[PDB]
Order: structure tokens, then C-alpha cells, then sequence
């Protein structure tokens, strides 16, 4: 994975040149980010269950998936539900704390959406679960970070999609 | 198509489909989750005069 | 980077990161400014530095540029201080980002077999690497040069 | 598609064989069987819109699923939902006709559940609406039809599954 | 909407919006406050307009509530009321809109399957749809009539 | 696709409304900025391959991207490049006009990484592309229309990123 | 199934059914009538064994239906009685399958994880399946009543 | 701690400290004046603390206290206000120690099973210790409450 | 293993009382030993192989061990024999930034003492060449570091004794 | 207001106001502006306060909601959290006004008078405000909060 | 293991003889008790965390061995401990059902007594502990099954003490 100084490391080594200015402010941006995204990855990890528990009850409770035939009917299917929101959850707080997508599409989209074809999984409906993730998480850290969160959280559902 | 029509997108995949209309625009808000229908509240409405 | 070590370890525990790794990562975010003004100083001073310690390297030890050695050619001497070059902007590629991850997934791994395969001789690369840490650590400001030397010594402990 | 004289059929091919006593039986059922299932088609074939309006009423109408927000809302999906049902009946009695799913499962259930989870259609819903179309039929036809017509409908029900 | 309709015609074209198509836009743009004022008119009086035009329906077409009809009793009644509103629901959308578009993708589009399938009479609806047309021009000013009744007669036209 | 009016209008059909206070103000705020909307679609029509000509010549000219060994490299590489900075300015320019990124997640990001991953496509270098043609469109076209279309182009860098 | 528990045992090790298997799967045979007979009382009494066990569960635990409770209101309440509906079915469902992999299958695992996401007491979970245990061991015979009450201490002993 | 996990995570790679990570210790230790400054003042209202967060606890859910709770009477209350003096104890700990190591080492993993053969609520010894950290944070510093807030949420999310 | 603030804290927690000046006094000597300690481990680490080649240098070479039929004769042997010192030198030098001997009295001294026996390793000619690194170390850093490093290094002779 | 109370005194003792009373208004116009903020910060947050009040009110008091209550249905719910909202803009009023002026003319004289004479427990609308103190002051800064406790406490002093 | 049932197979199985009387009649002593075994290991199943909830209760609760400086203090001894016990009550269940000891003295009695002499466990708390197992067992399921639960834990007490 990358963040953001492997990141501008790395774009800088394939040109093979050093470090310039118009790359030093990028490092210069992230530093002054830190500590932004530092403190809403303590809160998100700190509430990290009920953000899935209000953004499941949002979104796919009392709807035609948890339903006899739908596709989160049983508990274990439920549960692997549950399991996957909170997968997502805990990828993009590292996305986020990264300030790179690499980790989000090399460690979860790369094969994600062949697998919920394969086994029947409605990406649409999960696209909207992480959606509720997104506005719960918002509500919950504030608008400044929530933003950078929602950024990483839109590129799972671009990924899934 | 007739004598004088040009081809048109007419049938799409299913995974195509999920391409076009399953990213975070442009995916409806009742595509595949439960819309509550949001009202003022009681107590709201009650306190308006 | 430790960012990176961070997540990647509480990737591989499957787990948030702790606070005992959050206030690590805002440590290092919060003083990022020394690491940078050695960055800036060190790719400022990016020419002289190899100029300087690849003149020390070939008086110290003429076998390099000797009528059979591994660097006798202008060309090769020429690759020599390209190669000085590279490892200069590893280090400041290590300097910038804190931690020895870039140097090691750069130009570390493979070094031993590559060099082993090129004939040229790694314990004058460390050489190299060393002499280059001497140069700049006279060029530059004491604490700043035991920043920038410990790096330096990663470097040339991983060579040898 | 295959029906039970060509499973039959293919079964002695693959072999090379003439037809022997056991394949002689087993269209003799099939011919026993014939009368039945002509009357029943005959039978769904002439109140083939009724069993939708029946199972529609008692599965979908006043429900979530037709109120807005829902599925069923607009009415373009109505009518396609309608199509849908008459789609699960025309091949359920094309099924029973044949005696076989091989109808069903090259051109019902290939690839229904991604076509239903790319549109975003309710799985479950839908099957209750199966169900519906399966009760109405066996109140129609009878017991003995109306179970041979629910042994297919319950197949397209499972390959939603 | 008309922008909606214009962008679509120059995507097809792949070309950037002729300038007519701007001047339509712009006097849509200027033109939509008149939309506003109609679109507010008939949702503050949408009660009214749906209680007056189901009477005047169910004088003129007695055979549909009677005993025997589509829309006999009080929940079948009300059921028929419930379409009325989301029509002129669909009729506001339109008038905001600026064009048919929104009301032929929500309502006009399979509803003769749908009508045949209920076994309501589409003939009937369209003449509920005309009483709440006829209501609405009575209710609003002449300008703003003949605005609504192009959307109106839209559906009155796909109707029947 | 959708522009701001057409978004409304499915909220509020979504939840089965009326046009309500909001909703109307919703409907004045693009009614106000519609002016400029007009306006930037103008200039933009105008000045539509000047934005694309300093764009690469601010970004990609003189580089090895340009060089030999780089993706745009060939004449059919460098108008194949030229064409699709064209395709994205013109999809920001209607995305700006309608006041929505539905018809940029409809037709142009649906599978455009995938497309670009497969073809070998540089995505920072898309990326740097794309800024500069923000930079330009906001130098040419004014301080809140330029900002709308650096929104519209930012959507496409990070649906592209 | 014991049919499918004997072959899964039988075809692990590689060979076919053995005596054993046999002898059990001809108890599971004869056994039947008894278990479709209990499986028929309970899908028959399947409304007031539901509404028995949710009034003596409600009154034993006021705290999970008064104001602040998981299942405090007229919904929620439908909600619980629907899960005690759909615990029951497992449980004839796992009456006719004669063990209680039906059960484990579809309502047991991950059960703790979905109530704990959903802020239900699990043990009041049990407690209300444990009511249905007694309400439907006093509709039945002693033999049936043990034999339904087996099922129905698995689901306790998989919730507590 | 956080040295020995740094030192765990060297001898993981098998090699010796890298000077970010050396640098991060040398951190830690400048701020663990600062940390030991939190420890001598929690040390310090050790009593009024846990007194004043258990009369908020019983004061939030008093059917704790209750009949049908776990803590009546009042021995159990005083176990009670035990676990809750052990708790703050563990979270001055990590505070000393730096990480959530001692915690986690002593008091944190396995209080499921804990709670569970004790039947205590694990959501209520949670907001119990959400208490606790209320009152800390009202009694601290801000940059003391920074610091020990992040330490008492990871106890508050481990431990519900 | 053990550091110095989590022995206290083990001390603390055994007794189940707070952290107290009996142990905090040790604490404030750790704190302020401690950036002497980060120091001298980065001037090891410095001179980490330079260390090994004088020890074997003043200690080793020139000896029976290394004539033939010694115990340092072979390549392979020699090799492990270089091992066994520079681990030796980096494990002292975990345990001195630790400020406690548990790593080097558990994972070093686990069972070595038994397998140098079985072996035929010298065990005393193994302490001769700990406290020739002793001397390298206490020359090459300073006194107070020199000694610090020597409580380590002879508690390693003692483990071995 | 205090300008208010300052002119009513000025005005029967019929003089100009003293230099301290200057004073008076001169302190009152600088806490103006964090007076505002708190107001305005309450009005944000209007309706979270109301809703959370009103929950952790039945909560603690179970039967006003319950059958035969003075608040069971849902109406009265709402004329419960309406009352509850009229509270809420009356501690509004007078952190603007900057003093319990406001507070005590609309809603505080004859308040038990008339909950006597609608039935309502005067002890349990106490119990109201003192949660919507409580959720107050949890989702205010706490300086912040003590200001608008002031008023809080004054409204529960007068309820009780 | 072996059962009871297999015990005199065993037994006539080294003998290389047949089944004789003195074995015959140990074998319908088993098949008569057998059903009340099972049914008492069919209860204790259903009932099996009250066991140890209540042997933690009477024994282990608020003594030396749970406050501070005892070995079963810390949260993560208490979940070991009634881990232990847990698997102590499921083996003595598989030995009252089985008829025999010989699942205890492989699958518990191999190491239990050298590991816990490792651990420090405190063996006299631990006979306390089965002895209050013991008396649960008892209370529950009354003295009939009692005796024959106390034969096996009194078997259990002989191997770890
Ligand atoms: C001379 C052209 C080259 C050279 C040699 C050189 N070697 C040493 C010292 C040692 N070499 C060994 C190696 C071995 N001993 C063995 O028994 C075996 C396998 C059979 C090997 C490979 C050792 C152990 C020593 C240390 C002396 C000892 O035996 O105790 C030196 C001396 C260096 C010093 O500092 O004393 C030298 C000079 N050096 C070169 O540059 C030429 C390539
Ligand atoms: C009233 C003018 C006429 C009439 C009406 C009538 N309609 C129904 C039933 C339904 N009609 C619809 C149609 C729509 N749903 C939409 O979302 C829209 C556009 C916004 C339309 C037009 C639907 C879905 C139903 C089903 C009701 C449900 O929600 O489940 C009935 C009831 C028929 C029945 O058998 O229940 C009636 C009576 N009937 C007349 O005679 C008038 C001509
Ligand atoms: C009743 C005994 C207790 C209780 C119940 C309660 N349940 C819910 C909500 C849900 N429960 C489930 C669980 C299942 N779905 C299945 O398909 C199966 C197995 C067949 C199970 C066990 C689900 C999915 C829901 C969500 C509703 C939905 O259909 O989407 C609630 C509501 C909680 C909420 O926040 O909505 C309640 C109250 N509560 C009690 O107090 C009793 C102990
Ligand atoms: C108080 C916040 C809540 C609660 C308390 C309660 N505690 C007990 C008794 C015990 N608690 C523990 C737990 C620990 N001991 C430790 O050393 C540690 C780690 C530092 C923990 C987490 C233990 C072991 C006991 C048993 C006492 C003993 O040591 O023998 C009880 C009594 C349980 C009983 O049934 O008697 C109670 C009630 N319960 C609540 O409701 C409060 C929310
Ligand atoms: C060198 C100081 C002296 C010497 C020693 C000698 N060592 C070996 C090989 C081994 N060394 C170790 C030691 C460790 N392995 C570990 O993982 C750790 C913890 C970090 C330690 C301390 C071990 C276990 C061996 C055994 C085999 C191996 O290579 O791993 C040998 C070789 C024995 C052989 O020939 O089989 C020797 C001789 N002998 C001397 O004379 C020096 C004074
Ligand atoms: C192998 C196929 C191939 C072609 C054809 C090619 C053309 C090419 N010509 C360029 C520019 C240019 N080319 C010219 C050349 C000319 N101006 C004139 O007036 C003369 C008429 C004419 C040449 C006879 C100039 C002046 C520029 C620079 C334009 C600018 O920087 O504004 C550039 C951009 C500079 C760069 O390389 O970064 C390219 C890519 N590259 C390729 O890989």
C-alpha cells in the first residue's frame, strides 16, 4: 500500500528526479492534515460499531433484504453482512488515515465485484448501506473530515460498482 | 432500424447497467434501499401556529 | 512510513489502529518540519555532496579506478557517481519520509545479488554511502547531520 | 429445452442405442401425463391475466412495495412487473408441458438474480409474488396440475434463491 | 426538464449547446417563476381540485362507482382520489419541469397495461384527468390555464 | 440523466410529495444561477479547444509522457488524448449546465479506470491534465462559474483517481 | 438430516454406509410418523403458541417492553413476535429434519452478532424462547413434549 | 508499552531499531513528564472521581440497583464501585505506560466471557466507564483530557 | 517481555495498588536516562559490525578455537559464530532501550546454556568475547552509556555461566 | 434584559441611571456576543434536544406514557414534546435576554395553576427540563453549559 | 477412548476369547443404566453454563486466588479458568455418557497436571472447584446420577492431585 509520502515519493521516482517544492508542499499539506485525520480515526475507532448499527437500521432494515428471500434473510448471512460494512468501514478509516486510495483497491476492490456476482450480492443495496455509512459518519465526526471519509467511502462504492 | 434509421443502443447487460446506474450519482434513492417517508414532526406541527 | 507500518500492522491483526499507535502518528505529522528543512537541504546540496565524496572515495582507494577494477572507464566512473546519486536521493527520499521503508523497498533488497552479479565491490559501496554521510554531516548542522547520518549508517549497515 | 421425450432421446444418443423398454415406459408416463397437462395449459392459457391480477392483489397491492419509495411505484415498473409475472407464468406452463426445467434454467434463471440485483428488483417480493401466482394457479387448476404447475414456479423461486 | 432534454440532443450530437438551445434555456431560466407560481397554486389547492373533479367524474360516469364499477365503495373511492392527487402531483412536476418528460416517465408509461390489468377504464381516468383540468384553468389565472393545459392535455392525449 | 430541477423532482417523488418550501428554494437557487451556467456554456463553447491546447502545454508538452517510451507519444496517441480532454471538457460543461454529475457518472466514469487501466492510460498524468484544464477554464471563465467547473472537473478526478 | 449427517460420516472416510449408520438412519425412518405428528401440532398451534409465549414473556420482563426498551412500541412488539414466529418455524423445521442443523443453519449462527448490532437482550431472546418451549410442551404429550423441548434447549443453549 | 512494542516489532523484522522509530521513543519519553503530570493528578482524585462517576451511573440506570440488576445490595454495589476503581487504575496505567497494552493485558480482553459468567451488562459497565471518563474530562486539563480520552474511548469501545 | 514501566506496573498490580514515588522515582531515572539510552543504541546500530570485528579481532582470531579442529574453524562455523555475537550485541541493545534484562534472560537465554553444552561450545571463551564488546562498547560510547550496556552484558556472561 | 431592569429602577426613582448601572449595560452589550453563540447554538440544535429530553423522560417516568396516563397517545406525545419545545425557546429567550426575565413572564407564573388544572405532573415536567439540561450540556462546551443552566436550574427551581 | 461398552471388548479382545457371563451381565447393567446417563447428559447440556456459573459462584468467588496478587485475578485468568471448567463439565459429560474414565485420562489427564505445575495453577483451588462441580451436578440432576458424576470427578480429583 501507499500513502500519502510513499505516494509522492514514488511519483517523484519514477521521473527519478528529487524532491522539489511543487512536491514538498503535498508532504507540507499532509502534515497539516495529520492530525485532523488522526482524531477522527480515534473517534470512528472508538465508534465503530454504531456506526454500521444506525447506518443498517438507515438503509437495509425493514426493507426486502432482510425478508424471507432476500439476500440478508439468515442470521449467518446477516452476520456476513454486518462483517462486510464493518470491512469497509475499517479500510477507508485507513484510507483515510493513509490520505491514499491504494489500500482501498489493492486490499478490497480488486476481485470484490466478481465475488458479489458470484454469490448474488446486490451491489446497489450496498452501495446504499455505505451511503448511510457515510452520512452516520459525517453526523458523527464533523464536516471537514467527514468529507476526506466520504471521498475513500464513494471510491469503495466507484470500486464496487 | 428502417432504410433511413442509424443504429441505436437499444439493449444493454445486466453489468453494464450496474456500470452505468450503480455508482453514487446518478442511483436513485429507492434503487435498493428502504425510503422512510421523512415528515415534520407532531410536536412541530403542534408548536406552529 | 510509519503511517504505513501502522495500518499495515493493524491490517494484519484485523483491528482499528490503537491510540498507542494514533498519538505515534501525529507525533511523527507534528514534527515533520526538521525532516523537511534537512530534505531541502540536502537536495540543494545534492551535486557537491557526491562531487566531494566520490573524489574521497577514489583517493582513499585507487583499486576502483585500477587497470582491472570493477570502475575502470570513464563510463563506469560515470555510472559510480550515478549510483552515489541514487543512494543520495534514497536517503532523501528516507529523510522526508521518516522511516527506512523507501530505502529498503528501493534500493536495499537484491543490492547484495545484483552487485554480486555486477562484480562491484559492496564494502566500497558502503564506503561510498559513508563517505557521502561525512560529507554532509560537514555540511550541515550537528543535529541535523546525526538525523541525516542515521539513515546514512542504515545504509551502510544493510550493506555491510 | 429439453422436455422428457428429448431427455429420453438424449439419453440413448449419448449411448448410441436404440430405444429399450425402460425408454418405452418412461414415454408412456409422459404420454399418461400429456392429457393433464394440455388441459392445465389450456386452462392458464385462456385466464392467464387473471392469475396476475389474483396474485398481484394479494401479494404486492397496498403494500410498501406499491407505495412510493418502493419498487413497484412508478408505474412503468408496474407494468413490468405485470410482464415479470406473466414472464414466471407463460414459462412455468411451458415447463409443465415439457416436464422438465431445462426452459427455466436456459431462459428464466440465466442470470435473473444480477439482472434483478443490477435493476435493484425485490428477490423476495418477488418470490412471495411467485408464491401468489403458484396459490391462484392451484385454486384454478386443481390439486394434481396446480402441484405440477408449483413444482416449477417453486424452481424459478430457488433459482432466485 | 428543457435543459435535460438539450443536453441529451447535443450528447447525441457530441457537440457543446447551440446557441438557440442557450436562449432556451435562458428563457426558461427567466420564464420559471410564472412555473413556480402555477406549480404553487395547484399543490395549495390540490384538495379541492381532486374533491371537485372526482364529483364531477363520478356525475358524469355513475357506472364506476355504482355497484359492479372499478371504484365502487369507500376505500375503492378513495383509492381513485389517490390516483387523481398523484396525477396532479405528476401535472406539478411537469409545470416545474417545463416539459412532459417527468410526467411520461412516472406516469405514462405502461399505464394502459397497468389500467388493464387493474380493469379500471383509462377512459374514465382520462375524463378524471379532463374534470381536473377543467377544475384547475376555473381555478387559476387565464395565462396560467393555458400554461397547465398543455401538460394536461399530454395526459390526456397518452390516455386516450 | 438528471440536472438539479429533475433531482428534486425524484426526491420528492420518492417520497411521494408535493413541492414543498424547500424544494421551491432549490428550484430558485438554480433558477438564479442559470445565468451563469448560460454564460459559462457560452465562453466554454467558444474557447473549447484554446482550454485544451494550453492545457497541454501547461501539463503534458515537454516531457516524457511526450517522449518516446510515453503513453502519448504517437500522433493517434496525442489526438486520442486530445480527444478525450475535449469529452471531458465538454461533460463538465453540460454537468455545470444541469447542475448535476449524473450524466458524468452515466456516460463518461462508468468503467473509465477500467478502460484506462487495460489501455495503460497514466491517471496522474490524466489527473494533472485535468487541473489544468481547470485552471485555465477558471482563468478564462470567471471566479463562480470557474469554481462550478472545477467542482464538476474535480468530480471527474476523483471518480478517474 | 441424520440421513445426511450418516452419508457425510460414511463418505469422509471414504466407504459406504456402515451398520451403524443403517441402524440409525432405520430409527430416523420409524421415528418419523412421531416427528411428523409433533411437527403438525406445532404448525397447527403455531398462532397461540406465539401469542401464549409472548404474553408470558412480556409480563416476566416488563424492562425489554417499557419506554426505553429494544422492543418498546406497537411495531417493535410485532417485530418480537415475528422473530418468535420465525424461531418456531426453525423449530419444526428442525422437528422434521429429526437434529438441529436446520436450525443451526439458518437462525443460529451469527445469532449473537445480528442481536448485538440490533440492541436486543439475547438472553431475553432465550427467555422468550424458553416460553415457547414450555407453551408448546403443555400442548403435547410427555414423549413429544421432551422430544420438541430437545430443539428447543439447543436454540437455548446456542442464544445463552 | 510502547517501547516493548517497538522493540517487538524490531526483532519481528530481525533487525535493529530504525531511527524514526528511535526519534518516536525519544518522544515519548519528552512527553512522559507530561504523562507521568496525568498520572500524580488522577493518583490524586482517585477517589472523587470513581465515587462521583458511580453516583452518575446509578443516577443514568437505576435498575442497577433495582430488583432484577446484578448490583443490589450493598456489598454488590461496593464490588461495583471496585471494578470501577480497577478500571480507572488500568486507564492511569496506560496513560503511565503509554499504550493500551496494559489494558488490554490485564483488564480488557476476555470481558466478555467475564461479564457473561457474571451476567453483568456489558453496555452498562460501558457507560460506566463513559462516566468515568465524563468526570475525568470535566476534571482535567484539556490537553491532559486530550490525552486520556483517547485511552478511556479505546476502554469504551473494547469494552461494549 | 518486560520494559521498566510495565515491570513496575507489574509490581503495582501484583500488590493491586496505584503507582506510587517508590516506583516513580525508577520511572523518573528511566525518563531521564532514557534519550542517553536512544543515543547509545544509535551509535551501536552505527557501529554495530565495527563492534564485531574488533571483538573477534582483540578476542578471537589467533586462537585455538580457529586453528583447526577448534570451534570456530569452518566458514559456516564461523559464520554462526559472528551471528550468535551480533545478536548478542542487538538483543543488549534491546534490553538496554528497554531499561530491563527480560528479553535477554527469555529470548536469548532460553536454552542456551543447553545447547552450547550439547554442542561443545565454549562457554568460556564465548564470555571473553562478550566482554571484549563490552570494552569496544564502553570505549566507542562513553562511560555512564559504557556501563549501562555492561549491566546488560555481564548479566549475559552470567547467563551463560 | 438588564438594560430593562436597569430603566424600570432608573425610571421609579425617577433619575438618570448611575455610572455603575452604565456599567451594567456596559458588561451586559460585551457578553453579548457568547450569549448569542449559545442561543444560536441551541436553536441549531433545537430539535435533537427536544426528541432526546422526551426519551430519556419516558424512560425515567414510564407511566405518563403509559395506559391511563396523561400523555399515552401519540398526540399527547406531541403535546408533551411540544410543551417541551416551548420550554427549550423560552431558555433561548433568556440566554439572549441574559437573564430569567423572559422566562418567568411567558411560562413560569401561574405554571402550576395550570398543569393542576390539565392533570399534568408538575414534578415530571421538572424532571423534563432537568433532561434537557442534562442533553444540553452534553452537546455543549462547558462554560457554555453552566450559562444555560443557570436558566435551566431556574425553570426546574420554579417547576418545583 | 473406549466406552464401557467397548471396555470388555478390549478386555476379551487381549484375552482372545468370546464374551463370557462375568462380562455379560456388566454389559446389561450398562444397557440398563444407559438411558438415564444419557438423558442426565442431555440435561446438563441444556443447563451446561449454570454450572459453571454457579461452581464459580460458591468456590472461586471472592477468595485469594480472584483478589489482587491471586493467580486467577486478572479478566483474562477468569476466561481461562471458566474456560477450563467448561471443558471440565462437556468431558465429564462425554464420561457419563460413555461409561467410562478413559476420555479423561487421554484427552484430559495426559499433561493437565504437568501444565498447570508450569503455570502455577493453584491445584487445591482447582479440587475445590470440581467439588462444587460436583455439588451443582448433584443439585441438578439429583443423587442417582450424582454418585455416578462424582465417580468420574472423584477420578478427576485422583489425577490431578
Ligand atoms: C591475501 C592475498 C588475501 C587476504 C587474506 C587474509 N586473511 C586474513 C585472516 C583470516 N582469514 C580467515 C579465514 C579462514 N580460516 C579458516 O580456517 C578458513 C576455512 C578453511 C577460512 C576461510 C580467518 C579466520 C582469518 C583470521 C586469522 C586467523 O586465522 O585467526 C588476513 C588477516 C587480517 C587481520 O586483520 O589479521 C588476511 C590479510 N586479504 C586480502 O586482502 C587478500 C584477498
Ligand atoms: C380513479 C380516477 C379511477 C380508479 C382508480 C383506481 N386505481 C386503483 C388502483 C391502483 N392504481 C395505481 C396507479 C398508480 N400508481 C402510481 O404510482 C401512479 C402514478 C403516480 C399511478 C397512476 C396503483 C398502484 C393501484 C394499486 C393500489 C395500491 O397502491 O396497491 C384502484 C383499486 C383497484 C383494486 O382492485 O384495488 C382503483 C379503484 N377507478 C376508477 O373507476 C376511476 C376511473
Ligand atoms: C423478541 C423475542 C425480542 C426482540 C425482537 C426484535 N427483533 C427486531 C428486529 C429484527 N430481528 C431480526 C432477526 C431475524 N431475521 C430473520 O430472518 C431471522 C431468522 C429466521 C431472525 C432471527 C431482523 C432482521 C430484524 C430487523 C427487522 C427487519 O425485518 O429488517 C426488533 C427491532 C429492533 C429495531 O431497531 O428495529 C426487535 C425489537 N426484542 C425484544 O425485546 C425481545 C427479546
Ligand atoms: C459495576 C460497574 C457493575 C457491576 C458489578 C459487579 N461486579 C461484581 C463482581 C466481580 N467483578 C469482577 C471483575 C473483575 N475483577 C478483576 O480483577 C478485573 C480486572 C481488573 C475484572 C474486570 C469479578 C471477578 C467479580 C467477582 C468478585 C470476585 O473477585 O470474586 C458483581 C457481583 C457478581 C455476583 O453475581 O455476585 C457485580 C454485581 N454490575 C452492575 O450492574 C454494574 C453496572
Ligand atoms: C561464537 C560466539 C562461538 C561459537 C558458537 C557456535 N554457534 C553455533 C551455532 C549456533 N548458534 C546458536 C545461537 C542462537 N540462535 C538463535 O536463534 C539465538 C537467539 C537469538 C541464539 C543465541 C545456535 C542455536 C546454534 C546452533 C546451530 C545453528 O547454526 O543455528 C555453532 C555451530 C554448531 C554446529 O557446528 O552445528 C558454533 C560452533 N563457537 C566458538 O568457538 C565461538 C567462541
Ligand atoms: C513521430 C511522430 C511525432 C510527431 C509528428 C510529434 C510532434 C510534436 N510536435 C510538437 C511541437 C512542435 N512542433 C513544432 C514544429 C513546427 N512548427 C513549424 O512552424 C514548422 C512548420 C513545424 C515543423 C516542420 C513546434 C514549433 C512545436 C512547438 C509548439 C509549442 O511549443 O507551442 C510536439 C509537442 C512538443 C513535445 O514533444 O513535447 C509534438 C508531440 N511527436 C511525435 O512523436
Amino acid at each position: 500500500m501507499q500513502d500519502a509520502i510513499t505516494a509522492v515519493i514514488n511519483s517523484a521516482d519514477v521521473q527519478g528526479k528529487y524532491l522539489d517544492g511543487a512536491a514538498m508542499d503535498k508532504l507540507k499539506s499532509y502534515f497539516a492534515s495529520g492530525e485532523l485525520r488522526v482524531r477522527a480515526a480515534s473517534v470512528i475507532s472508538a465508534n465503530a460499531a454504531t456506526i454500521v448499527k444506525e447506518a443498517v437500521a438507515k438503509s437495509l432494515l425493514y426493507s426486502d433484504v432482510t425478508r424471507p428471500g432476500g439476500n440478508m434473510y439468515t442470521t449467518r448471512r446477516y452476520a456476513a453482512c454486518i462483517r462486510d460494512l464493518d470491512y469497509y468501514l475499517r479500510y477507508a478509516t485507513y484510507a483515510m488515515l493513509a490520505g491514499d486510495a491504494s489500500i482501498l483497491d489493492e486490499r478490497v476492490l480488486n476481485g470484490l465485484k466478481e465475488t458479489y456476482n458470484s454469490l448474488g450480492v446486490p451491489i446497489s443495496s450496498t452501495v446504499q448501506a455505505i451511503q448511510a455509512i457515510k452520512e452516520v459518519t459525517a453526523s458523527l465526526v464533523g464536516a471537514d473530515a467527514g468529507k476526506e471519509m466520504g471521498v475513500y467511502l464513494d471510491y469503495i462504492c466507484s470500486g464496487l460498482s | 432500424f428502417g432504410e433511413d434509421t442509424v443504429p441505436y443502443e437499444r439493449y444493454l447487460t445486466p453489468g453494464g447497467l450496474q456500470m452505468r446506474s450503480a455508482r453514487v450519482g446518478s442511483l436513485r434513492e429507492d434503487i435498493g434501499q428502504r425510503v422512510d417517508k421523512e415528515v415534520t414532526p407532531r410536536f412541530v406541527e403542534l408548536g406552529q401556529v | 512510513s510509519i503511517v504505513t507500518k501502522s495500518i499495515v500492522n493493524a491490517d494484519a491483526e484485523a483491528r482499528y489502529l490503537s491510540p498507542g499507535e494514533l498519538d505515534r502518528i501525529k507525533a511523527f505529522v507534528t514534527g515533520g518540519a526538521a525532516r523537511l528543512r534537512i530534505a531541502e537541504t540536502l537536495t540543494g546540496s545534492r551535486e557537491t555532496i557526491v562531487k566531494q565524496a566520490g573524489d574521497r572515495l577514489f583517493q582513499k582507494r585507487p583499486d576502483i579506478v585500477s587497470p582491472g577494477g570493477n570502475a575502470y572507464g570513464e563510463e563506469m566512473t560515470a555510472t559510480c557517481l550515478r549510483d552515489m546519486d541514487y543512494y543520495l536521493r534514497l536517503v532523501t527520499y528516507g529523510v522526508v519520509s521518516g522511516d527506512v521503508t523507501p530505502i529498503e523497498e528501493i534500493g536495499l533488497v537484491g543490492v547484495r545479488e545484483m552487485y554480486r552479479s555486477l562484480g562491484t565491490p559492496i564494502e566500497a559501496v558502503a564506503q561510498s554511502v559513508r563517505e557521502m554521510k561525512e560529507v554532509a554531516s560537514g555540511l550541515m548542522s550537528s543535529d541535523d547531520a546525526a538525523e541525516a547520518s542515521a539513515y546514512f549508517d542504515f545504509v551502510i549497515g544493510k550493506m555491510s
